[PDB]
RNA sequence: UUUAUCCGGUAAAGCGAAUGAUUAGAGGUCUUGGGGCCGAAACGAUCUCAACCUAUUCUCAAACUUUAAAUGGGUAAGAAG
RNA sequence: ACAGAAACCUCCCGUGGAGCAGAAGGGCAAAAGCUCGCUUGAUCUUGAUUUUCAGUACGAAUACAGACCGUGAAAGCGGGG
RNA sequence: GUCUACGGCCAUACCACCCUGAACGCGCCCGAUCUCGUCUGAUCUCGGAAGCUAAGCAGGGUCGGGCCUGGUUAGUACUUGGAUGGGAGACCGCCUGGGAAUACCGGGUGCUGUAGGCUU
RNA sequence: GUUUCCGUAGUGUAGUGGUUAUCACGUUCGCCUAACACGCGAAAGGUCCCCGGUUCGAAACCGGGCGGAAACACCA
């Protein structure tokens, strides 16, 4: 049986990359944050005060509350079985914008502006995404080559 | 023809080491007062030691930094004693200097039966304008390749004003 | 004086290096992994003789050391004193251990059966990978056969199976031999007593002009 | 020898430090404490200003902080100064007011203030605090900037600060350090900040000094000859400066457009011309070997 | 008396036979757990609202009479 | 299951990137030594072995790591928009 | 200078090899390393959350809010370490 | 072109050395009447402006170390699933997918944010 | 093997809390003795077992070891 301890098996998460160790880059709390944003958790050591824990670095949630240097946010966290919808309350630098939403709003902006346009017209345009689809008939060509010959090559031993 | 690489005194530091304490301490403070004109800081042990008798944070020496023209005026009455005339090896990596006296009387300086006789360690950093780029505070720097007075500019420096001798052979 | 090396032919477990976490280590039975002329030259010396591992297992010190042995008696004969190198590539270095013998006086009455049931370090022994060098030698290429045969004897100190191979390298480095002649002519490769150095056409120029000067 | 300290592996791990520090500039712990602004907030700003006097000329400028980099709104420079009768003299404790008062007032001349929060105009040198007016625009604010300055009592730093008070600005400043608090007592004089911020430093200076010697007059200020500046009228130069900055602060810029545009830097060197210049010597040491 | 000392084995098979609910969230969610200073405020925002439904009404009718006019404009 | 997007420090690798071990040679009065041998003695000659370090090379690390997978874990893929 | 592998001083190098009451572990530089001045944010008071989880206690922590204050030119920072 | 002030991302920026600075600034500099700070005006503060790019900085240079990319190693190592595959056993073979790292070769060497100069 | 205990002058043995080291004996030198004993005056002698750590500092406080000792090893 183990410890409990809080930052136990953090030795090498919470341990700041390389050749990073110090001042931490300002604009990192100097982004603005506000409720509804999503917002992915990850620990940082050189500040302490305000830390996550290890069960959630690394995930997302939405934010709920935004105090002077702090960010309330909700996350998932699963728990031998029923998944708990749970808040915590991290400060700014353990904290980033997901850029996960970010495909989604560009997706959107587009397919509004694509619905407005082709309206005027009255075309129906492709709005869902569709998964890759098979490749398509194509031919190739070679012109003035008949292709290469491989032959498996004879094994002999390396060292 | 040089612009200002004027080779010349940015310090000159007296230090008078007694591993005592209290008095026979207290009273080589009163030499360099008399001396510079100056009162001279107190340096302290870095840490206990046996065969010596002193122990950390304990009193030792006693020291100064004389600069401008009162240390050209004490380096000039300093080699006098050592009649104009070092050695090869006190013309230092970084271009200064050492030369110590043996007796602090020497210097034009009277004897008391009580304040004995302690000498001193002289040494003196040559520098040039521009050597505090690296002191300062603000925009700070290094100096660079030249401009770095090398042991034999400081050599011919001594030579071509206090004019020694500069004796070979260790 | 320990359990036959069957017990511990395996790795199981995973590397025990001797530092500050196990101590109280018994030194290596082996201690030199090289002997001969290792006051050799690269240019005089010409057969990368190799003994290669076709197995996944530990080799025990005393081992290598009768593997040595046995092949500085083989090579002396055959080449002489002077005309080899030989080079053992696996100084033991995991540390195997030994529960404490389940030591009792006669019946006995008490040995508490498992508690604790952490061993001690008995000695030491070689990681092995398939394909993995054990031993090498060198020689002049002359010498071919008394170089083979010395591997060979060495192969029946020695647990598992293994192949003796003969490289394609000069000697000790790991440069393909067909090409040193030119290599050296030229000074992509300049001399170092028993290895070479690689020089490339990437340094300060004034490193180039003490060569070709 | 020694140990080469300075191995490659000093360079693999050496991790640098972080620009506007090695050129050593900028407290970025500190910066960190004045410019981020709380998130009870998310986009409103917070300005500072920054005062740098930097040896010929005091910079005053009051900045807010944007993710791409701090954005100015308004800068004010001591050279400028001749324009508001003020030849010479220009980083001195007295002008780094006129420049900390013209900034105020190039500031308060934008989002039409020019007529609200003048602050103190006769000046006294004690405690002006701006107080907003009801029913109006509140006042503005922002938390003084040093950088790197040693902030004894009397620095032109949070001097210029009195001026940009002074010229109608809500900085919080205590007073602990005008030129005139007594550091074994612990209020004002106030009449030596009368002095400090008009100049009678110099004035003293230029009549101790004149009176014991001449030639170190001239030899210490020239320009304080020259330009037919006293004593006696020193104080009325800068009279006229807190005056004339106020009734125009603005700027006019001056137009350019000229410049023929010619290279006289020097060039990066092209890869190929590098790559023979190693091919070029090699050739011209193996010529001259093969020989002597 | 010696025995087993964990182990997390069916399980899987348990906290998962009846599902794991990715938990039901509702729109509107609590305001507790929020720094009071802001609901201290957005509870006088919230109940000085009716104060200046005047305008609100008048206001309204004003953009539905001009959209009225718009759509019939249209017409 | 895809597509975005984070998260992640295991296998491998490296150790001519940090730490830790470790072989070997070239190299070095680096230092210095302790023994020689030739030297009164002499960085004098020549050896020798210590230690260090300048280029190298052998081989390793669970309580190492520059790199660094596979398998994995969050979100998101809209009317509550 | 006395002064010797170690006192005392001065220059240069010095990514971190120190240091940061302790096991380690993570963190740290015109800092969180060191020196001094001023002091009581180790103070009074509701609530929210994290961690151990049943998601019960205790302990320990995190964010806010209200008082009253120290410090600082000030931004903040500070409810023990 | 370039600089200063404040900056963002933090080495393509570091380091080591070599070369050149027109103007403005940026610097070096000169002194201690005051403020202020020291053992020392060595650093800080202040009042200046008699010099020179000596250095920083800036601008450039190096088959330069480093960092940053590419390639190669390599479809190698390793691995998800897979089999009533082999093998006494270690381990190894294949099928279905995923797929690294060094040595070794290449190329690059900081981008720009606002405010303000100078080259009118 | 597991649990205790020591190690300090030539020997037997004190000692402290972290500044300092003893006694007795032994022995070297005088004296007394015709000469030994005894008696009387002077004297010199250990890394405080070997270590690494902490600390101003360790003989003494941790951790490891090495040498000498003691005490258990019960139901069958
Ligand atoms: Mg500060
Ligand atoms: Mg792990
Ligand atoms: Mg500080
Ligand atoms: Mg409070
Ligand atoms: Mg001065
Ligand atoms: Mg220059
Ligand atoms: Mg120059
Ligand atoms: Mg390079
Ligand atoms: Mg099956």
């Amino acid at each position: 049986t183990n410890t409990k301890g809080k930052r136990r098996g953090t030795r090498y998460m919470f341990s700041r990359p390389f050749r990073k160790h110090g001042v931490v880059p300002l604009a990192t709390y100097m982004r603005i944050y506000k409720k509804g944003d999503i917002v992915d958790i990850k620990g940082m050591g050189t500040v302490q005060k305000g830390m996550p824990h290890k069960c959630y670095h690394g995930k997302t949630g939405r934010v709920y509350n935004v105090t002077q240097h702090a960010v309330g946010i909700v996350v998932n966290k699963q728990v031998k079985g029923k998944i708990l919808a749970k808040r915590i309350n991290v400060r700014i630098e353990h904290i980033k914008h997901s850029k996960s939403r970010d495909s989604f709003l560009k997706r959107v902006k587009e397919n509004d502006q694509k619905k407005k346009e082709a309206k005027e017209k009255g075309t129906w345009v492709q709005l869902k995404r569709q998964p890759a689809p098979p490749r398509e008939a194509h031919f190739v060509r070679t012109n003035g080559k008949e292709p290469e010959l491989l032959e498996p090559i004879p094994y002999e031993f390396m060292a | 023809e040089n612009p200002m690489r004027e080779l010349r005194i940015r310090k000159l530091c007296l230090n008078i080491c007694v591993g005592e304490s209290g008095d026979r301490l207290t009273r080589a403070a009163k030499v360099l007062e008399q001396l510079t004109g100056q009162t001279p800081v107190f340096s302290k042990a870095r840490y206990t030691v046996r065969s010596f008798g002193i122990r950390r944070n304990e009193k030792i020496a006693v020291h100064c930094t004389v600069r401008g023209a009162k240390a050209e005026e004490i380096l000039e009455k300093g080699l006098k004693v050592r009649e104009y005339e070092l050695r090869k090896n006190n013309f230092s990596d970084t271009g200064n200097f050492g030369f110590g006296i043996q007796e602090h009387i020497d210097l034009g300086i009277k004897y008391d039966p009580s304040i004995g006789i302690y000498g001193l360690d002289f040494y003196v950093v040559l520098g040039r304008p521009g050597f505090s780029i690296a002191d300062k505070k603000r925009r700070t720097g290094c100096i660079g390749a030249k401009h770095r007075i090398s042991k034999e500019e400081a050599m011919r420096w001594f030579q071509q004003k206090h004019d020694g001798i500069i004796l070979p052979g260790n | 004086g320990r359990r036959p090396a069957r017990c511990y032919r395996y790795c199981k477990n995973k590397p025990y290096p001797k530092s500050r976490f196990c101590r109280g280590v018994p030194d290596a039975k082996i201690r030199i992994f090289d002997l001969g002329r290792k006051k050799a030259k690269v240019d005089e010396f010409p057969l990368g003789g190799h003994m290669v591992s076709d197995e996944y297992e530990q080799l025990s010190s005393e081992a290598l050391e009768a593997a040595r042995i046995c092949a500085n008696k083989y090579m002396v004969k055959s080449c002489g004193r002077d005309g080899f190198h030989m080079r053992v590539r696996l100084h033991p270095f995991h540390v195997i251990r030994i529960n404490k013998m389940l030591s009792c006086a006669g019946a006995d009455r008490l040995q508490t059966g498992m508690r604790g049931a952490f061993g001690k370090p008995q000695g030491t022994v070689a990681r092995v990978h398939i394909g993995q060098v054990i031993m090498s030698i060198r020689t002049k290429l002359q010498n071919e056969e008394h170089v083979i045969e010395a591997l060979r004897r060495a192969k029946f100190k020695f647990p598992g199976r293994q192949k003796i191979h003969i490289s394609k390298k000069w000697g000790f480095t790991k440069f393909n031999a067909d090409e040193f002649e030119n290599m050296v002519a030229k000074k992509c490769l300049i001399p170092d007593g028993c290895g070479v150095k690689y020089v490339p056409n990437h340094g300060p120029l004034d490193k180039w002009r003490v060569l070709h000067s | 020898f020694v140990k080469v300290v300075k191995n490659k592996a000093y360079f693999k791990r050496y991790q640098v430090k972080f620009r506007r520090r090695r050129e050593g500039k900028t407290d970025y712990y500190a910066r960190k404490r004045l410019v981020i602004q709380d998130k009870n907030k998310y986009n409103t700003p917070k300005y500072r200003m920054i005062v740098r006097v930097t040896n010929r000329d005091i910079i005053c400028q009051i900045a807010y902080a944007r993710i791409e980099g701090d954005m100015i709104v308004c800068a004010a420079y001591a050279h400028e100064l001749p324009k508001y009768g003020v030849k010479v003299g220009l980083t001195n404790y007295a002008a780094a007011y006129c420049t900390g008062l013209l900034l105020a007032r190039r500031l308060l001349n934008r989002f039409g203030m020019d007529k609200i929060y003048e602050g103190q105009v006769e000046v006294t040198g004690d405690e002006y605090n701006v107080e907003s007016i009801d029913g109006q625009p509140g006042a503005f604010t922002c938390y003084l900037d040093a950088g790197l300055a040693r902030t004894t009592t009397g620095n032109k730093v949070f001097g210029a600060l009195k001026g940009a008070v002074d010229g109608g600005l809500s900085i919080p400043h205590s007073t602990k350090r005008f030129p005139g608090y007594d550091s074994e007592s612990k209020e004002f004089n106030a009449e030596v900040h009368r002095k400090h911020i008009l100049g009678q430093n110099v004035a003293d200076y230029m009549r101790y000094l004149i009176e014991e010697d001449e030639d170190a007059y001239k030899k210490q200020f020239s320009q304080y000859i020259k330009n037919n500046v006293t004593p006696d009228m020193m104080e009325e130069m800068y009279k006229k400066a807190h005056a004339a900055i106020r009734e125009n602060p603005v700027y006019e810029k001056k137009p350019k457009k000229e410049v023929k545009k010619k290279r006289w830097n020097r060039p990066k060197m092209s890869l190929a011309q590098k790559k023979d210049r190693v091919a070029q010597k090699k050739a011209s040491f193996l010529r001259a070997q093969e020989r002597a | 008396a010696k025995s087993k000392n964990h182990t997390t084995h069916n399980q899987s098979r348990k906290w998962h036979r009846n599902g794991i609910k990715k938990p039901r969230s509702q729109r509107y969610e609590s305001l507790k757990g929020v720094d009071p200073k802001f609901l201290r405020n957005m509870r006088f925002a919230k109940k000085h609202n009716k104060k200046g439904l005047k305008k609100m009404q008048a206001n309204n009718a004003k953009a539905m009479s001009a959209r009225a006019e718009a759509i019939k404009a249209l017409v």
